[PDB]
């Protein structure tokens, strides 16, 4: 919250503008105490504290910077931001007693109110019998929003009334299903949607909002892949890797939500009749074969993964749509030779039965399985 | 109850009104095995800065001395190869290389000073006998001999 | 001055208070500096190594002590006093009262007043 | 507490000692007051000879010479027999020796190392002030030649340096000392003095020698008012020396406080960085007095007020 | 620079730590902000931060690969290392004057002061007076040590205290030596070679050492009784691995074993007495690798080849007197220069002797042969 | 014996540890005898005692200029040097 | 103090300078000379005089083989002395 500056004239002192009252006086007394002072002082002293809480409170609810509450909400909606609302802790609650107790919904059950500490309401969203099983369960929301509830495993214990039969109720587990929005955090999320220009949803648009979500290292875009305007979004994360299904979703809520109800819009950045879509580059794995012969009393499964490990190592260098050298893992095989790590000879050296450099195409690439052959 | 000593004894340092606080007891509890379990690592490092007792840092140990690192190999193997090629930086007196030598074999050894003009005996005695395959010792003796003076070698049970 | 609150500690019980949703049950700044004044009290002077020497009383020790009644009443005065002023909110404790009820089994009473129940003049020019 | 002179310890004779330096004084002084019965007497305390002072420093609580010069005069009463010295550190001996020197363009270090060399006088590592300075030739006492480029060293936006004995010569920058005390502890009584008496605001320098660099660099004419000096040396002969002799002038008057502290920090001289409050301020003078309660008095002052009045 | 394989649980993320910690609290809130979480979570982070600044340090320090400051001086010491000091530079100054004037030792004369440098100061070593040639030499060094001393011809031009009679000062040549402290790398690079090299006496290796002494020669091999007990011949190769002139071979003769004699002096060489030892050069296969080469840009082909027949050159140290020449090491050298970026992209069609086999040593040597782009 | 150089991590303060642990808190009071305090301190004073006990002995017996005992028997038997071992006095008895 | 003196890089070889200056190592040698395989089989002389350029004394004799040779090795035994393996050293002085 930004200091707010105040003029000179909202600030101004009551025995100033006493003073300045007082000014035009030169017959008649103005002593305190006195006639004219009784009946100038008060106009001043109310003067001067609806000047210093009334205008001053006008001009701090005026500007987005300094305001709050209701008025915060109205300035937000002038550039169409919503605080967040609260939502009623919901969960599961257990009942035990006799069968032919029946539970109904609208059912109110507390927790335990102490001196310390006050009971709070929760409301059962069901109707059920126990005839079958002694215990059942019912589903439960909190009758407060907030993140008042959200209560421990067994902290429900508490009914208001008394049904027939009921031998035990407590809740299973804790509920999840409170949330409360801070002043201040809503107020940066007004002062952060001002931006200028640069939102038609072109191709750096798109790059742009890919790489504004974490995790996305990189980000190309595929103008109308499937027609219709659609795009496509292919994403590698931060280690130039495929980027997660996870992160794949978290990009996709972000650019172009699919959860959307009925009574519901995309609040995603991709504008109206943009069809976005995110892809992520497929993985090839780069499976070695090769005669390897191993130095005398090595392990052949250390000495394999250590060259799997320094292939890997190498392979995370080349990027989407790069070039696989097989030239070069014949060195990275054969650095171990030159170090004696335990390779003592090797022949038929391929990657994926292949002696060549393999370019990838819409492709990344990792570590595949290193296979001995043992040629008979 | 704590059940970690450094949990109890960090607990009774503060103020006796945790007795009966079960949230303090096991914040302590695993504050204790936090520090019991730093304390294991600590003497775990203090093995580490000797070839003798290496472990896990004989391989450390071997990638100083240049010799190659295998894990499979047998930990005491790797232990006496370190110390032999530790110990090969002064003067190829009879003392010293046959301290070399059986502290790289293990078993006890007597050079012989050889009666011929330019050669010198090894042998070998071993309680617990040999395996069938001892090159790598006449390799290091090759490498660690004498230039100009030849070898002969018998082993004893 | 800026003291902060703290979290409930029921010396009954001798566990935290929490809510029902697990958190522990955070209290005022007052009610924090009352808990602390508690454990001050509670806590023997030079032996729990986890503090200064400024923290705890002499209380226990003094009961093994040879000195007389009265004695006794102004060691216990002097060492209230001194244990519970440490703290900056403190203001002054007094008001000391004793009832030896038995033979020699003594109950005690005290005072502890606070910064803010000071009393402030009202003048400007 | 231990008082060595040649041979002995006179530390049994001593009414009082008291230690006192000036950020602009000759040496650093110490005047110890005695008793001079027979035993004394034999002795034949002269002057000339090397007293050692040694007390358990403030720091590390480890006895510590802090003192070691020589006995530049005795004076004493034969009514009472009170032997009186007044001791100093041997730069009293180059500022009372005169030599004249003629000095090429370069910077106080080297200056200060030629004359040790020619004079034979003990040295550490002197700091290297990198400030250079004009050729002058010069004619007062060695001490007055160190100040001198020392001075010029200051103006140019070189660092304050300050030349201290010790057993050998040392040059101590000012705000370098290693404990930055804080005096309000034991504040006995302290007088904060401000005021206008030597503050400049503006400063027209008039080159007496070419690179006809003429210029005026006031600062806070506005707030104090155009204070103004005149700057008109021959050392000047540059535009960038001009500027930053300019800038090594101003200040807002004499700003300083009278310390008085009930505890002697054994450790502090003059040039020394002491806090008082939460300010920060440099020891423009220091006067300790060892009687058997042991007393300090402090004179500490602002930077720029040093740097303009001794600088 | 070699790095030390610490294991995994040594060095253990904060969040590990905090998750363990955590995990044991069974009836209380752990969230963000709670007491328990705000609780733990400095000692989690004083935890992992003590495990690893503390533990992981005072390992790795303690060996020589990875230690810094004292620590690595001192291990160097106790494997017979010492890092080299800095060093003054010296030279000469041409004084120039009326003659008779007498110029003294422990003069300072300095260079140029500017805005930018100090001026570099000299302390005269000697002192002379001005010849009849109105000149006089007097030698100098640098009073900080270092290469900064090492100033050029001309230089240094300025006397600090006036002398009369000196018209002027100059430096006819660059002022020598002045070296610095050496660097950590080359220290631990001497460090570790002491500690692999066996540093043995009498032994091949010795010998090795004692030919490489010697200049001229690049490498040399030795044979252990070539010719019964008694017996050692050393094989040496000039800079080029190729036949070394007898010149050479005489000069590691007289440095290891002079066939000449005399009564006190013996032999007096480097080998230990009753040795008798041969200096030769020896019978050398050479070794010429056919490919095609194709070369990264910003590079010379010629350069990239000249650097690969040196690396393959060097390898054949580690080929042996009579031992087998690896084709899959080749291959493995070629290509480690496009794994290092230097020069080669791509490679195929690798041969060495215009064949893809191993080839054994039939007792000789292995001489580096030029490297053919197809 | 040489004097053992020591990094300056390794003599941390007690006091410094404890407010480089309690500089994250800002709304809860962390006064000495508080909850947090009762927290915090021991974690802190176990590590001063520990890095300043623990660590700087391992790196005094890291090294054969400082080593002893044990320790430097194996750092001379490093480089294959054995301390003179004791002998029983012997002679005759009548 | 004896791990720290035991740190010399070279000049191990035990040749004529090696062995003069072992021989000048004990106490009460003066000067030292050599003879290289005076009996064959790689056997060394050490012809020694005392600080004075007399003879050198039998115990001074002794001593100076045991450093250099030791001949009081048992069956258990090797060894210690400046000599390498297979050089066979003997202490000798002029008449």
């Amino acid at each position: 919250e930004r200091e707010l500056p105040i003029p000179v004239f909202l600030t101004e002192d009551e025995d100033s503008v006493h003073e300045r009252m007082l000014s035009n006086f030169q017959d008649v007394s103005t002593l305190e105490g006195d006639f004219i002072y009784d009946a100038t002082r008060p106009t001043a002293e109310q003067i001067a504290e609806l000047k210093q809480l009334g205008l001053q409170n006008n001009l701090k609810i005026a500007f987005p910077q300094t305001s709050y509450g209701t008025y915060l909400e109205w300035l937000g909606e002038c550039k169409g931001v919503f605080k967040n609302q609260p939502t009623k802790a919901t969960g599961v609650i257990t009942f035990t007693g006799v069968q032919g107790t029946i539970i109904t919904k609208g059912t109110i059950v507390t927790t335990i109110a102490t001196d310390e500490k006050q009971s709070i309401e929760f409301e059962l969203l069901e109707t059920k019998t126990i005839g079958e099983n002694e215990t059942v369960d019912i589903k439960a929301e909190s009758r407060i929003v907030g993140t008042i509830g959200n209560v421990s495993k067994g902290s429900i214990s508490v009914l208001l009334g008394s049904i027939s039969g009921v031998k035990s109720i407590t809740n299973k587990e804790d509920f999840r299903g409170g949330t409360d929005e801070d002043e201040e955090h809503f107020r940066e999320r007004v002062l952060v949607a001002e931006q200028e220009d640069k939102l038609s949803g072109a191709s750096s648009d798109y790059i742009r909002w890919a790489k504004e979500v974490d995790g996305v290292g990189y980000a190309y875009v595929v103008s109308e892949w499937a027609g219709a305007g659609t795009v496509k979004v292919l994403i590698l994360d931060k280690n130039r890797k495929a980027a997660t299904q996870e992160l794949i979703d978290k990009v996709q809520e972000y650019i172009y939500p699919l959860n959307i109800s009925e009574g519901e819009n995309r609040d995603g950045k991709a504008p109206i009749g943009a069809l976005v879509t995110v892809v992520t580059p497929d993985t090839l794995l780069i499976n070695v074969k090769a005669s390897f012969i191993f130095s005398n009393g090595f392990s052949e499964e250390t000495v394999l993964n250590n060259l799997k490990t320094k292939i890997d190592k190498y392979l995370d260098k080349i990027d989407l749509g790069g070039t696989v050298s097989y030239n070069a893992i014949q060195a990275i095989v054969g650095s171990m030779m030159l170090t004696d790590e335990g390779i003592e000879d090797f022949s038929n050296l391929t990657i994926n039965d292949v002696k060549e450099n393999i370019k990838l195409q819409d492709q990344v690439v990792g570590i595949g399985e290193i296979v001995n052959e043992v040629v008979g | 109850m704590i059940a970690s000593k450094k949990g109890k004894e960090m607990l009774l340092t503060l103020s006796p009104i945790y007795e009966q606080s079960i949230i303090m007891q096991s914040l302590y509890e695993a504050i204790g095995s936090e520090f019991d379990n730093l304390e294991l690592l600590d003497e775990e490092i203090e093995l580490q800065l000797f070839p003798q007792s290496a472990t896990w840092g004989l391989g450390f140990w071997e990638n100083r001395v240049g010799l190659i690192t295998n894990l499979d190999e047998d930990m005491e193997t790797r232990r006496r190869k370190v110390i032999a090629k530790l110990q090969s930086k002064y003067i190829m007196t009879p003392k010293r290389m046959s301290m070399i030598l059986q502290s790289y074999t293990g078993a006890n050894i007597k050079i012989n000073e050889n009666i011929s003009p330019y050669t010198f005996g090894v042998e070998l005695t071993s309680t617990q006998g040999f395996p069938k395959d001892l090159e790598d010792l006449y390799k290091r003796v090759n490498v660690i001999k004498p230039s100009h003076l030849a070898v002969s070698y018998k082993l004893v049970s | 001055l800026d003291l902060k609150g703290s979290f409930l500690f029921d010396f009954e019980k001798g566990e935290f208070v929490k809510n029902a949703d697990g958190t522990l049950k955070k209290c005022d700044k007052v009610q924090a500096y009352k808990q602390w004044c508690q454990k001050a009290i509670l806590t023997p002077r030079y032996k729990k190594a986890a503090y200064t020497n400024i923290y705890g009383s002499e209380i226990k020790d003094l009961i093994a002590s040879n000195l007389s009644q009265s004695a006794k009443e102004l060691e216990i005065t002097r060492l209230i006093k001194e244990t519970i002023l440490v703290h900056p909110y403190t203001k002054e404790v007094g008001e000391f009262s004793f009832n030896w009820l038995e033979n020699s089994r003594l109950v005690e009473y005290e005072f502890d007043v606070l910064t803010i129940d000071d009393e402030n003049i009202v003048i400007d020019g | 507490k231990i008082i060595l002179n040649g041979k002995y310890d006179i530390a049994n004779f001593n009414e009082g000692i008291t230690l006192s330096e000036a950020i602009d004084g000759v040496a650093y002084k110490m005047d110890v007051s005695l008793v001079e019965p027979k035993q004394l007497k034999d002795i034949n305390i002269k002057k000339g000879d090397k007293i050692i002072l040694i007390d358990i420093a403030y720091e590390s609580k480890k006895e510590e010479t802090i003192f070691d010069g020589v006995v530049w005069e005795t004076r004493r009463s034969e009514k009472s027999k009170k032997l009186t010295l007044s001791c100093r550190e041997r730069t009293v001996y180059m500022e009372e020796s005169e030599e004249q020197y003629q000095f090429k363009e370069n910077t106080a270090t080297q200056r200060i190392e030629y004359y040790c060399k020619q004079w034979n006088i003990p040295y550490y590592n002197l700091a290297n002030t990198g400030k250079k300075l004009a050729k002058v030739i010069h004619k007062t006492n060695i001490l007055d030649m160190i100040k001198k480029d020392l001075k010029e060293t200051a103006t140019k936006g070189g660092d304050l340096f300050r030349v201290r004995m010790d057993n050998k010569l040392k040059l101590f920058k000012l705000g370098t000392n290693a404990n930055v005390y804080k005096l309000d502890s034991i504040l006995e009584d302290a007088n904060f003095t401000s005021s206008f008496n030597d503050a400049v605001t503006s400063v027209k320098v008039l080159g007496k020698s070419k690179d006809p660099i003429i210029g005026t660099y006031k600062k806070d004419a506005d707030k104090f008012g155009t204070l103004q000096k005149i700057k008109q040396d021959e050392k000047i002969k540059n535009a960038k020396e001009a500027k930053k002799a300019a800038e090594a002038m101003f200040n807002s008057g004499e700003e300083t406080i009278s310390v008085d502290c009930a505890v002697d920090i054994n450790r502090i001289r003059a040039g020394d960085k002491v806090s008082l409050k939460s300010k920060e301020y440099y020891v423009i003078d220091v006067t300790h007095t060892l009687d058997s309660r042991p007393k300090m008095k402090l004179n500490i002052g602002s930077l720029e007020y040093i740097r303009r009045k001794f600088y």
